[PDB]
RNA sequence: ACCAUCUGUGGGAUUAUGACUGAACGCCUCUAAGUCAGAAUCCCCCCUAAACGUGACGAUAAGCGCCGCGGAGCCUCGGUCGGCCUCGGAUAGCCGGCGCGCCGGCGGGCAGAGCCGCUCGCCUCGGGACCGGAGCGCGGACGAAAGGGGGCCGCCUCUCUCCCGGAGCGCACCGCACGUUCGUGGGGAACCUGGUGCUAAAUCAUUCGUAGACGACCUGAUUC
RNA sequence: UGGCGCUGCGGGAUGAACCGAACGCCGGGUUAAGGCGCCCGAUGCCGACGCUCAUCAGACCCCAGAAAAGGUGUUGGUUGAUAUAGACAGCGCCGAAUCAACUAGCCCUGAAAAUGGAUGGCGCUGGAGCGUCGGGCCCAUACCCGGCCGUCGCCGGCGCUGGGCUAGGCCGCG
RNA sequence: CCCAGGGGUUCAGGGGAGUUACAGCCCCCCCCCAGGCAGCAUCGCCGU
């Protein structure tokens, strides 16, 4: 079974100006610009309408494995839309029982030095991705703030910090110490 | 990105097969592979035909669904498919390719002599503009 | 059929074949990685193993049972007279490896350096580089040489330097010096060629190549032991005394299948005179040769800040089987490969 | 006289099956840019296929066993050799007519390279299937000359583009000359348009 | 070389002419098996061929060959009639002067003569 | 040039048998069976050079020798043809040039 | 002689696994497309060897090397029978022209289904051209991944070249094969010619013992 | 009962027995079984329809490694059950189908042995994989036609002579 | 040439604005099997 046509329309706000160069989607908003290539999906992209622009993702003669990549295109561009308008604010939370986790941000939010994790003398230096800025959260004790335009870069920078604070040779169900992701939000809250 | 689609009334060019070189109108789509084409004004009666031997053209006639040959012929003549195709560069490159294959030895000699002097006149004009520009 | 008691093998398969080294002078097979940030410098130097002795120093490693204690450490004396630069070679990186593009020799080349270009120097007319040296004076040769210097700066990515030892300053019988390419790891190619051009027919001391408290590598050929049995070549177990037809062999040289003796099986052959490269040889002292300071030749390269005895590095009766060390020398911790008076190619460490 | 083929975009066995047939017919083939040759299947498949090839060695003496060449040119050369009777004088003569090169060396940089449509990835493989490059496969098995080849191919495309831009101006000059001398070649362009030479 | 076919002789051989004034090919016989006939025809219905041009006329007389005065007279008798009608076809004077050869890419199985 | 380029692709064979009295030629422009009909009956020639001089018809002796043949039928569907020569082609000619003459003509 | 002493090393893709984004399947999901971390394994560096693999460079003996398409000849070995002197690449898009746009072309005619070269000579029309073309010619730019041309702008000599129409001569060898090229080809030993260039090494014996079963290897071997 | 042994030949990479076919010496033609990416003769068809991605893929008689049991991989089918008096999933909102069981293809898990190695090899993934088929093509010492040799059979022929009839010879036919 | 003259019915891969209207499709009747041209020519088979 191959579906003749499988489409999906994406709404684009007026503050975002989008340009299509083949399959390379480029969005530009108040928070910057983004650019993600989709030449590995092998679909059709089209911008309809001058005002109130939309993004039409078409798939002709695709099986179930190929129809699944249609919404993945749309959900990625929508992340690129809210990344240049609202941004992404991933919040970390350092959980500890006895030894407090000392986090010092260096290189203007491009490096996180994790100290005093489980009382270990080794220092954990986690470098953030390009365009991702880390900052010790205010109005909270052991909370971090990761900001950026690309969700795949901010959420990956959060996984680097979280997997860095991993307990070895212990009952992880008992030693629940580490810096975990507590909230996945946006920089601008509307 | 696509401009030519397979639809009811799409005039297609048969690249190979028993009716290679003729135009047909896609009157119905049987399955993903085959269609029901019919060229009333070209000499291809109504029959099933695969899409691999078709080449979509920029001509779409307004024929109803599963209408008989009397009405498929009207839209073919209403849209002047044969007139627009004969003046299109697609057919003119086909006509030029057919004439080049029918060239005799005397025709090639006339082309050899014509192209020999035509290139030498253009080649000198290119040298003339290069000397002028400098 | 498995061996009941496990045991490691009797050698390293990474030093095969155990043949005589095809060359006598050690070969630097890998120079340090070129870094354009650091200043211009050489990364190799030829030396001659004079002999061994021991020193007394106070170790200063915190946390050791030997901290702040006197130790007697064996050291090796390597007499390294200054080398004369007589050539520049430019290398272009090709998909088939580095390739020698240009080779510019100096205008004047000593007779001890030309001895390397001959097998019978005594009965041969000293004709080497006689027609080439004229290029440095002819206006046609100068222009051709300037095109060769520009070809190195434009096309070459690895600039090496040909240098030779001064065997007149050694107590050795050999007068034929040893030539060697010493890679320059300083900076841009334009600066490496200019630096090497101004160093032509000019001596280079070991004090400029290496420094005090530096881990360097020692390359060269080991001591030839001749044909040796498997008991001495691979250090295998000696068969019991009652073993018929010999007891200093390997009992089983392989199973039935494969029906072939394996290359990993230890066999009898030639031991010693192998090319080796031992790393992390700390320089303990860079001594100065005999030099007249104020009319009197000073011999004080074996005095320390706590000894003050006016004595030279040469012991009583000189280094046995070598001679007298009258030039600049290096002092490496421990032993180095080769016999006495063995030419050693000192190299900077490839590691940080 | 020499069939110069560009290896970029071609499949390993699809191209080797054709090059091996041309050299047997007494034709000299030169395959350039062997690092650009594609192989069907994901990269981890073809990498394991070569790592399993590295294990095939004579247990008693590996210096006699299968020689595992790492260069993409010698990888494609061994693929063509497998489809030739290289143990006969006829097959050895066929190997002498084939010359493989990593990248496009100066002997063939200034040439027009052929393309085999029966071996291209776009024609023989689905757009959704996984493939692997021979340049990356070789780099991860011991090919030490990938970075130097990439930089030399990078400069080769700079001088090839400056020549193409000059070639575009010559075409612009030729098309402009046809309009400025159309009155003098009107009798000649009618002969070519009559016999289908032009249109 | 390209020649003009005149008449078939009783022994099947073809009476072939250049003419001589174009490509230096006199009136001589030619087998049809060793001849490629093109699609170009000139109207020589008005050309009068003498009756004495038989196979014995072109039979080799069997010590150096020399063209006799009868061969030259029969040549000018036929050439004087072919040249006026060849000139009516443009670019045919040089087409008969030219020689035929296969170049790169020209395949006889697809070439139309 | 008055002959077509052909390659001596090999003898008429199976897999474990070889009939050297029939050769398989590959014409440079014929890549289909429907195109081999034009060459049926054309003279084939294996021109080569040797050491000793041999008589030349209509000329002076030289080192050039030749083995004449003729295209007899088609072979397969890829434009191959079969040819029989007065002497079986030597195995050294495999992959070399065979001149396919334009005579006996049928056009 | 661990019975003394010294030294023993860097990366890359990734396995297991834990994850990111994210569908399929309004949710969820490490997976489907796409990403991340990732190891005594694997590959590589380091390290040992160095191929019927090789680069640069030195010196090259009455002999010998370059330079007179040496100038003519004798033996031998193979092909072969017009060139293409070049973008990068995309494949759910591409190419060309013009200052992110606009215009133009796409079953590729700015096209390899292509382009280019291609009258049997030798003299004559001047009808079309200003094709100013042709060099055993002299200079100058451009080449290093396995270095450039049968090419280029320049200066120079002579009397040119292509297309379309006329007038003239040629062994026209009498139907017949190996014709038509690359070719003034690649390799021999010997020739006779005129310009220029230089005049060395290896080996044996001997010696050294940093070396060796024997060869091999490291060395020294005349007037400073 | 056939076959091997007593038997070569084409095919199964290979091999006493399998498949095809049995054999004087040759030419032309046509096939069998089996094949037609290259080795290696033949699909260099603009073959047809689907199935299948395998970090141990798979690749065909004998025949030269797999099972029980599993998979929300994918594709079919079967039998039921909810739903525009508004279900399934997600927090009354949402607004179109959805869910369950079972079965069958391919792939996957189950699946560990010792020198380095075996769809025969190379390699193949818009197929050179599996299933269903079409057209064309490839060659056996088989079949057809033709030549030659020998054997065998002719209620064979000829004593009725340019040649002929050593009749134990000669000639003809199958 | 909706073949023309009387008309009936019918759905939808629903044209025009739900059943022909600004396309068509199908099933049926009574009028010279209306005539006219082709005849296995998109699909088979076989010759004295
Ligand atoms: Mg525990
Ligand atoms: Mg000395
Ligand atoms: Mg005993
Ligand atoms: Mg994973
Ligand atoms: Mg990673
Ligand atoms: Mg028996
Ligand atoms: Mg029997
Ligand atoms: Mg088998
Ligand atoms: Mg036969
Ligand atoms: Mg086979
Ligand atoms: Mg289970
Ligand atoms: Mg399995
Ligand atoms: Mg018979």
């Amino acid at each position: 079974m191959k579906t003749i046509l499988s489409n999906q329309i994406v709404d684009i706000p007026q503050n975002v100006d989008i340009s299509l160069k083949g399959r390379t989607v480029t969005v530009k908003g108040p928070r910057g610009v983004l650019r993600k290539n989709f030449n590995h999906i092998n679909v059709e992209l089209c911008l309809m309408g001058k005002k109130k622009r939309r993004l039409r993702v078409d798939k002709w003669w695709g099986n179930r494995k190929e129809l699944a990549t249609v919404r993945t295109i749309c959900s990625h561009v929508q992340n690129m839309v809210k990344g240049v308008t609202l941004g992404f604010r991933y919040k970390m939370r350092s959980v500890y029982a006895h030894f407090p986790i000392n986090v010092v941000i260096q290189e203007s939010g491009s490096l996180v030095e994790i100290r005093n994790f489980l009382g270990e003398k080794y220092i954990r230096r986690v470098r953030m991705r390009s365009g991702v800025a880390c900052t010790v959260s205010q109005a909270q004790k052991d909370e971090l703030i990761l900001e950026g335009n690309d969700i795949e870069l901010v959420s990956n920078s959060a996984a680097l910090i979280q997997q860095a604070t991993t307990v070895k040779n212990k009952d992880i169900r008992k030693f629940l110490d580490g810096i975990y992701v507590s909230e996945k939000g946006t920089v601008q809250q509307l | 990105v696509f401009k030519r689609y397979v639809q009811i009334g799409r005039v297609a060019y048969l690249s190979f097969g028993p009716h290679a070189g003729k135009l047909v109108a896609i009157v119905d789509v049987i399955d993903q592979n085959r269609a029901l084409v019919d060229g009333p004004c070209t000499g291809v009666r109504r029959q099933a035909m695969p899409f691999k031997c078709m080449q979509l053209t920029d001509f779409v006639i307004k024929v109803p669904h599963s209408a008989r040959q009397k009405y498929v012929r009207r839209a073919w003549e209403k849209a002047n498919v044969n007139e627009k195709w004969a003046e299109s560069s697609w057919a003119k490159k086909i006509d030029a390719r057919q004439r080049k294959a029918k060239m005799s030895d005397f025709d090639r000699f006339k082309v050899m002599k014509a192209k020999k002097m035509r290139n030498k006149i253009i080649r000198h004009e290119m040298k003339k503009l290069q000397k002028e520009a400098t | 059929s498995h061996r009941k008691f496990s045991a490691p093998r009797h050698g390293s398969l990474g030093f095969l074949p155990r043949k005589r080294c095809k060359r006598h002078r050690g070969k630097v097979k890998s120079f340090p990685k070129d870094d354009p940030s650091k200043p211009i410098h050489l990364t190799a130097f030829l030396g001659y193993k004079a002999g061994m002795t021991h020193i007394v120093r106070e170790v200063d490693r915190p946390g050791s049972k030997v901290n702040k204690k006197e130790v007697v450490e064996a050291v090796t004396v390597v007499e390294t007279p200054p080398m004369v630069i007589v050539g520049i070679v430019g290398y272009v990186q090709t998909p088939r490896g580095l390739r020698s593009l240009k080779t510019i020799f100096a205008e004047h080349i000593s007779d001890e350096c030309k001895r390397r270009f001959y097998k019978n120097w005594y009965k041969s007319k000293k004709k080497a580089f006689t027609k080439y040296c004229k290029k440095w004076q002819d206006e046609d040769g100068k222009k051709q040489l300037e095109k060769d210097f520009a070809s190195m700066k434009k096309y070459c990515q690895v600039i090496r330097v040909i240098a030779h030892t001064q065997m007149r300053l050694l107590p050795l019988r050999q007068k034929k010096s040893h030539l060697m390419e010493i890679q320059v790891n300083g900076g841009t190619i334009a600066e490496k060629v200019d630096w090497a051009r101004e160093k032509l027919e000019q001596q280079v001391v070991i004090g400029g190549v290496f420094g005090q408290d530096e881990m360097i590598d020692v390359i060269g050929v080991t001591k030839g032991k001749g044909y040796k049995g498997v008991t001495s070549r691979w250090h295998t177990k000696k068969l019991p005394r009652k073993t018929h037809r010999g007891l200093r062999k390997v009992a089983c040289i392989g199973a039935w299948h494969p029906a072939r003796v394996a290359f990993s099986v230890a066999r009898a052959g030639q031991k010693g005179y192998h090319h080796r490269t031992e790393i992390n040889k700390k320089i303990y002292k860079i001594g100065q040769g005999y030099h007249s300071k104020d009319g009197k030749l000073v011999k004080n390269n074996a005095s320390t800040d706590y000894d003050l005895s006016d004595k030279s590095i040469n012991p009583l009766g000189g280094f046995v089987h070598y001679g007298e060390v009258k030039n600049d020398f290096i002092m490496l911790k421990g032993c180095v490969i080769g016999t006495k008076k063995r030419v050693l190619t000192l190299r900077k460490s490839l590691l940080v | 006289q020499v069939l110069i083929i560009d290896g970029r975009g071609h499949l390993l066995g699809r191209l080797a099956a054709i090059v091996a047939k041309q050299v047997l017919l007494g034709r000299k083939v030169v395959v350039v840019r062997c690092e650009g040759i594609n192989i069907s299947g994901n990269f981890y498949r073809n990498k394991l296929k070569y790592l399993a090839f590295l294990r095939k060695r004579m247990n008693t003496n590996p210096s006699r066993g299968p020689y595992h060449f790492r260069a993409p040119s010698r990888i494609f050369w061994r693929t063509v050799r497998g489809m030739l009777p290289h143990k006969t004088k006829r097959g050895q003569a066929a190997l002498e007519r084939l010359k493989v090169f990593d990248g496009i060396p100066p002997p063939y940089d200034k040439r027009k390279r052929m393309v085999v449509p029966a071996a291209l990835k776009i024609v023989r493989l689905k757009p959704t299937r996984k493939f692997a490059f021979l340049g990356r496969l070789a780099h991860e098995v011991g090919w030490k000359y990938q970075a130097v080849t990439a930089t030399l191919e990078e400069k080769r495309k700079v001088k090839a583009k400056l020549h193409y831009n000059k070639k575009k101006i010559i075409v612009k000059l030729r098309k402009q000359a046809e309009k400025n001398v159309e009155s003098k070649i009107s009798k000649y362009t009618d002969v070519l348009k009559q016999y289908g030479i032009l249109v | 070389k390209r020649v003009v076919f005149l008449k078939q002789l009783p022994t099947g051989l073809l009476l072939v002419t250049g003419p001589l004034a174009i490509n230096r090919i006199p009136l001589r016989r030619a087998h049809q098996k060793f001849v490629i006939a093109t699609s170009t025809k000139v109207d020589i219905s008005t050309v009068k061929i003498p009756k004495h041009l038989t196979d014995s006329y072109f039979k080799k007389k069997k010590e150096k060959y020399s063209v006799t005065q009868q061969r030259k007279a029969d040549q000018k008798f036929v050439d004087s009639q072919l040249l006026p009608l060849i000139k009516k076809e443009p670019q045919l004077r040089g087409y008969l002067r030219s020689a035929f050869f296969l170049s790169n890419g020209m395949y006889p199985h697809k070439l139309v003569f | 040039r008055l002959w077509c380029k052909a390659t001596f692709a090999g003898y008429k064979r199976g897999l474990r048998n070889q009939r050297e009295h029939t050769a398989l030629l590959k014409i440079e422009g014929v890549y289909a069976r429907d195109e081999t009909e034009f060459y049926f009956g054309k003279r084939c020639a294996y021109v080569y050079k040797a050491k000793n001089n041999t008589v030349t018809p209509g000329g002076k002796p030289n080192r050039t020798r030749v083995i004449w043949g003729k295209v007899t039928r088609a072979h397969g569907n890829s434009g191959m043809v079969r040819a029989k020569f007065r002497s079986n082609l030597p195995a050294k000619a495999i992959g070399h040039r065979i001149r396919v003459m334009l005579y006996p003509s049928r056009i």
